[PDB]
RNA sequence: UGUACAACGGGGUAUUGUAAGCAGUAGAGUAGCCUUGUUGUUACGAUCUGCUGAGAUUAAGCCUUUGUUGUCUGAUUUGU
RNA sequence: AUGUUACCGCAAUAGUAAUUGAACUUAGUACGAGAGGAACAGUUCAUUCGGAUAAUUGGUUUUUGCGGCUGUCUGAUCAGGCAUUGCCGCGAAGCUACCAUCCGCUGGAUUAUGGCUGAACGCCUCUAAGUCAGAAUCCAUGCUAGAACGCGGUGAUUUCU
RNA sequence: AGUCAAGCGUUCAUAGCGACAUUGCUUUUUGAUUCUUCGAUGUCGGCUCUUCCUAUCAUACCGAAGCAGAAUUCGGUAAGC
RNA sequence: GAUGAUUCAUAAUAACUUUUCGAAUCGCAUGGCCUUGUGCUGGCGAUGGUUCAUUCAAAUUUCUGCCCUAUCAACUUUCGAUGGUAGGAUAGUGGCCUACCAUGGUUUCAACGGGUAACGGGGAAUAAGGGUUCGAUUCCGGAGAGGGAGCCUGAGAAACG
RNA sequence: UGAAACUGCGAAUGGCUCAUUAAAUCAGUUAUCGUUUAUUUGAUAGUUCCUUUACUACAUGGUAUAACUGUGGUAAUUCU
């Protein structure tokens, strides 16, 4: 057996009890009880209809099911390596970023060796 | 049905084809988002929990988030949005696709795991996948990285060698 | 003179479809007020929303009662 | 009316009921040159008839139970009256429907007919004496009523009247 | 519905038919008669509903065939249905 | 200042804007001033961007012209037909659409209706001249993607590869 | 040097047919003082910090997301 659910007033039907209808386009409903049956006839809405528990879900009447949405509050959490970084070393040149004197030192060796550039560049120039 | 569970830090992820009808009784009535029980699935992800990702029901439609029911229907789709990629800009198409409720007509869920208990997992925490690439901008380095305003991010970069022959170089 | 019976009451089960009463910064709009608001206030106004799956009916051939109030010797006939 | 009264029974007699088809399988087998084309057993269903029953579905609705609607009357509201049961929707209970469901028995003697042994008629023959199987038949099992002049078992049998 | 059997049926009177002749049955036909009924028996059909007969259409069991099978024809007990 | 002619171009007051645009883009060569430095300047380009003009377009639009039919003589206006006013919509005028108002507009000088083996034209066949017939078909303009309807993207589609 | 992918363009041109359509399309001829116009082509943004003094990096600021890695799902799809 199953416990299946009125088209109109959402309802359990249980086996036996109840009919069933079949529209011409193949839309098979189902009615627990000709009072649901016969409004369906009378092409009544359930939205409309007070005792259906469409009406209930779309007046909001019984709403103890909801509550709220829950949020993360966290970032993605993985500084892994790249697979050619070396994770370990990774937080080691972290460590090694105070005393920044080498890109220091590397800046006044490149400072130099533009000036030396330049300078053999316009000698070649005249 | 299968279990798709993934661990997102290590990057792992891994297919567990499931019985015990039971035990996956519980998965059912659930919504994309939601998380369930651990333990009830299996005693190896006993304390454990995870949040329902996806999944793709028979005929391979997938899941869709939001649509709130669980029978399949036929939608309007466009691009920024799953199951459907456009050809051409404007083009809308009719798909048909699952929706975002649990029940028996799924075949694969796909889940990702938020807390890891105490035991250990084979395949998901003792390995780590790497980062595919690294940071293409400046600032992206400064702040991964931390170190200044001026140090010569240039030199700071990531290096990954490979060898041709028996040159090497970090491309 | 009793796990007695009955009349009311309670509970359940059902039927119907949200009672009267109050309130609303709900309401097509329309008249009048002025310190012309920022809910301005007042009069009228079907209908809507909340209390309210509320209210009503429920054995008359439904069920069940730790409740209440009562009732319980009138007539006639019968012999191997 | 059988001594009174009550309970449990017997069973004379009378009535009688179940009926037919399809499908699958047997089997494209038997049979037939081929064409075509069966049957008994088994299973599932149906036709016609009967006897009940209302869980479900449908009908009925004076539950005048709940709601709504018109006209009018009770100053208005609330709550109601009247409209030959005012009208509409729902409507339990009850009744009811192949419009719903369930159920519808097996033993003996027989006809026709085929036989067994067997003479008259030294053979032969179902018959003459005897005897076997055999039908929707007949009679019992079962079902209905129970002679109001058919019967049985058991209980209690009146007082200071 | 019988008796007889010239013939039909490829051959053969009878599987099935059966001319010419002849013997019966029934009263569901229609005549013939005028017994009862003219001081009145309500007069056709249909509807409804029961019961009876068998001269059996079907169904049960059988017999015969010019019955290989299927289908059919003749006949028996049978009016239960 | 122009115009055939403007409430034109254009300028300035007073505000509106959830605020448009006013380069966080890219390639070569790398050069000069010295206050001797990652100091300041500097070239040839590509991309995109607010406005205006231009160009390729597009859409509406003035005048004239189309086969056979009166065995089609009245058509249009319900529910837009003709105009006016106002507004919406449009990229823009405009019954294009809506509200109100006036009752107009077309017609024998062939309206309107029917048929069409009708897409139109530049042209093609045939001839002294006049002309008759054909023209789907290489070029120009239309329409369509099986019949209809709708719409996204875009400067441009009512798109059908 | 360089596939794939994001982006930017184009895919509205071309090509095919002649069903519709008889003041409609179309041909010549006017207007846009009644409008849109990518692209081309020529010109064209000293004025954008809004108690505009610490309110804020301008030798320059923030976010994915594809391609890819691997887990994959349908019998099938330029499916996801």
């Amino acid at each position: 057996m199953k416990v299946e659910i009125d088209s109109f007033s959402g309802a359990k039907i249980y086996p036996g009890r109840g009919t069933l209808f079949v529209r011409g386009d193949s839309k098979i409903f189902r009615f627990q009880n000709s009072k649901s049956a016969s409004l369906f006839k009378q092409r009544k809405n359930p939205r409309r209809i007070a005792w259906t528990v469409l009406f209930r879900k779309h007046h909001k009447k019984g709403i103890t099911e909801e509550v709220a949405k829950k949020r993360s509050r966290k970032t993605v959490k993985a500084q892994r390596p790249i697979t050619g970084a070396s994770l370990d070393l990774i937080k080691e040149r972290r460590s090694l970023k105070p005393e920044v004197r080498k890109a220091n030192r590397e800046e006044k060796l490149k400072a130099n060796k533009e000036k030396k550039k330049a300078e053999k560049a316009a000698r070649k120039a005249e | 049905m299968k279990l798709n569970i993934s661990y997102p830090v290590n990057g792992s992820q891994k297919t567990f084809e499931i019985d015990d009808e039971h035990r996956i009784r519980v998965f059912f009535d659930k919504r994309i988002g939601q998380e369930v029980d651990g333990e009830a699935v299996g005693d190896e992800f006993k304390g454990y929990v995870f949040k329902i990702s996806g999944g793709n029901d028979k005929q391979g439609f997938p899941m869709k988030q939001g649509v709130l029911l669980p029978t399949r229907i036929k939608l309007l789709l466009t691009k920024n949005v799953s199951c459907y990629r456009p050809r051409r800009d404007g083009e809308r198409k009719r798909k048909s696709v699952r929706g975002a409720i649990v029940g028996p007509d799924l075949a694969v869920l796909a889940l990702v795991i938020v807390k890891k208990g105490e035991q250990e997992l084979e395949g998901l925490t003792d390995t780590t996948v790497p980062k595919r690439l690294g940071p293409k901008r400046a600032n992206n380095i400064r702040k991964f990285f931390g170190l200044s305003k001026e140090d010569d991010v240039r030199d700071f970069v990531i290096r990954r060698e490979v060898t041709k022959g028996e040159k090497t170089y970090t491309k």
